[PDB]
């Protein structure tokens, strides 16, 4: 059906970087939105990046504007979310998944990736 | 190609009444599995669709949903696409968050050309029909769109100041309604004004007293208000936004015509196969289904369609199937899309239920019968507010719908989207 996969870890020291993957299958990649969305535990969704496709705008997430900047690709189906000098307040659960934000969710999310900001 | 509003000649439906389960609603709004509690109760929803492009507002207040303060103000706006499956999807391409998110309420949407133009009100004293002898007055519209193209100025967050509201002989006007229609260069809100109870006119013969033996006369009078003590009364209407005259445009107000008057309530108009077709919530003693065709804009004649077979659930003092005047303002919002007008059909989610509002249906209904029915959730599923906007996929009919469902999932009230196919054939 549709499979939208979740890798990456955590359990970093605050301030450093983090490559983050993505997977897709099913769906075509290169013309949906396939944003980033967040999850912290005991919080809410919040959105940290938006692709269109073949770029002609990107919404950095203006709360995080230069920490986060996400990166899309068609020939191979992977959505990066490189991390660029994190904090203490980013750690929580990355999905990508289509749409921006909200509580709209085109398809199954799945099982994501956590990431840890401490020691 | 794409998704397309309804106009031209769509493919011909079934025109039997059958019941061999023939609709199959899919689930478009898969939510994240929130895990312990969630003290994020979503109120105040909002889904607008026109020629392809969908709104989205609604209040996340912390802790209770009544009284709990507030924490995001999403209104987000997207273009309507396929899901892979020949099955529509939102995908929404903007969202915005107003600063203060306890000022802004009952927003509306519209789109023109290529703004998706959000009517919101401010209101510093609580709600707009709650708290009316307080409120200011001052409206807010936001003109979102799709692709902002990041690599300019102000085309992503301009917020349209107003100039002056010019009111004929109302007090305090304010947007409340999903979706409206365009005229080229008029955008028309469903809005609803608030008008001063000692200067209404309106003579005790019109109400429908034939036979209510039981009901009073004098209940028709007392009942456009949301208290029967009330200094203001809820006349539902138009709000007239010219765009294209003038520095800064202007907004002006249009009430209802006084053909089958009733309170002011969530109101949406939306084109179809050409012309217009007005709804408005049956938020008072008439408990049937009010909408029917718009003849004349600048008086706002629309003719209502009788129909005898749908009507709302309130909360055991006027329930379903009511049409004697009873002083009630309770209801849920359950709109119609009308499908064909060569033959009377609209479909809508509506509550099967003479009781609390439970059991969510999408009912496709004719003149005055019940064609087509589906469950979509069990008969202990409790919904508050269904809204159900229909379009044109690449060839058929796809009618999109939010319901206020309770997630038995995540233990709370969720907005979740459904599609729905219309058959195409009874075999
Ligand atoms: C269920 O829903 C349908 C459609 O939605 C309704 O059908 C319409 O009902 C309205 C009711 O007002 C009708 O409007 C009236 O039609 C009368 C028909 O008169 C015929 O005969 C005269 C003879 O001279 C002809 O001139 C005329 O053209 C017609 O052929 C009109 O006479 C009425 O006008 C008079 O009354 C109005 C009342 O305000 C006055 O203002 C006028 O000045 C005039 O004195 C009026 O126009 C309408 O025609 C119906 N349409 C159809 C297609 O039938 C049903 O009524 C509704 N069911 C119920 C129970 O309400």
């Amino acid at each position: 059906e549709v499979q939208l996969v979740e890798s990456g870890g955590g359990l970093v020291q605050p301030g450093g970087s983090l490559r983050l993957s993505c997977a897709a299958s099913g769906f075509t990649f290169s013309s949906y939105a396939m944003s980033w969305v967040r999850q912290a535990p005991g919080k809410g969704l919040e959105w940290v990046s938006y692709i269109s496709s073949s770029s002609s705008y990107t919404n950095y997430a203006d709360s995080v504007k230069g920490r986060f900047t996400i990166s899309r690709d068609n020939s191979k189906n992977t959505l990066y979310l490189q991390m660029n000098s994190l904090r203490a307040e980013d750690t929580a659960s990355y999905y990508c998944a289509r749409g921006l934000a909200g509580v709209w969710g085109i398809d199954v999310w799945g099982q994501g990736t956590l990431v840890t900001v401490s020691s | 190609e794409g998704v397309s509003n309804l106009v031209g000649l769509p493919n011909n439906i079934c025109l039997q009444k059958t019941s061999n389960q023939i609709l199959k609603p899919k689930l478009i709004s898969y939510t994240l599995p929130v895990v312990g509690q969630s003290g994020t109760c979503i109120t105040d929803p909002l889904l607008a669709m026109d020629e392809g492009y969908f709104a989205y507002s609604h209040l996340e207040r912390i802790g209770s949903c009544s009284r709990g303060v507030s924490k995001q103000r999403i209104i987000g706006v997207g273009e309507v696409l396929d899901r892979g499956d020949e099955v529509p999807s939102l995908f929404m391409t903007n969202v915005w968050t107003p600063p203060n998110p306890n000022t802004v309420y009952h927003c509306s949407a519209v789109y023109n050309n290529e703004f998706y133009y959000v009517l919101c009100a401010v209101s510093t004293v609580g709600d707009p029909i709650l708290n009316s002898t307080y409120w200011s007055g001052s409206l807010m519209m936001t003109r979102l769109a799709v692709k902002p193209k990041s690599n300019g100025g102000g085309y992503n967050q301009h917020q349209l100041a107003l100039r002056s509201i010019e009111k004929g002989r109302y007090d305090k006007v304010m947007p409340y309604g999903p979706s409206g229609i365009k005229q080229g260069d008029t955008l028309y809100f469903p809005a609803v004004g608030f008008l001063v109870r000692t200067e209404f006119k309106y003579n005790d013969s019109n109400c429908p007293i034939t036979k209510c033996q039981y009901s009073k006369p004098e209940n028709c009078r007392l009942s456009m208000g949301i208290r029967p003590n009330s200094h203001y009364i809820l006349r539902s209407g138009l709000l007239k936004y010219n765009l294209s005259d003038g520095e800064n445009p202007k907004v002006v107000f249009i009430e209802i015509s006084d053909q089958r008057l009733s309170i002011g309530s969530p109101s949406k108009i939306y084109d179809s196969l050409g012309q217009p077709v007005f709804y408005q919530a049956s938020f008072s003693w008439d408990t049937m289904i009010k909408f029917g065709d718009v003849l004349t804009v600048n008086p706002l004649v629309v003719n209502w369609r009788n129909n005898t077979v749908i009507s709302r659930p309130g909360q055991s003092q006027c329930p379903r199937f009511n049409t004697c005047p009873e002083i009630c303002w309770e209801g849920v919002y359950n709109d119609a899309f009308l499908i064909d007008r060569i033959n009377w059909i609209s479909a809508g989610v509506f509550l099967d239920s003479n009781q609390t509002a439970e059991n969510p249906v999408f009912t496709v209904f004719k003149d005055n019968e019940i064609l087509y029915r589906a469950q979509l959730a069990s008969e202990d599923t409790n919904a508050q507010k269904t809204i159900t906007n229909c379009f044109l996929l690449k060839n058929k009919i796809w009618c999109i719908s939010l319901v206020e469902i309770y997630d038995t999932g995540d233990n709370v009230i969720r907005p979740k989207l459904f599609a729905v196919k219309i058959p195409e054939q009874c075999t």
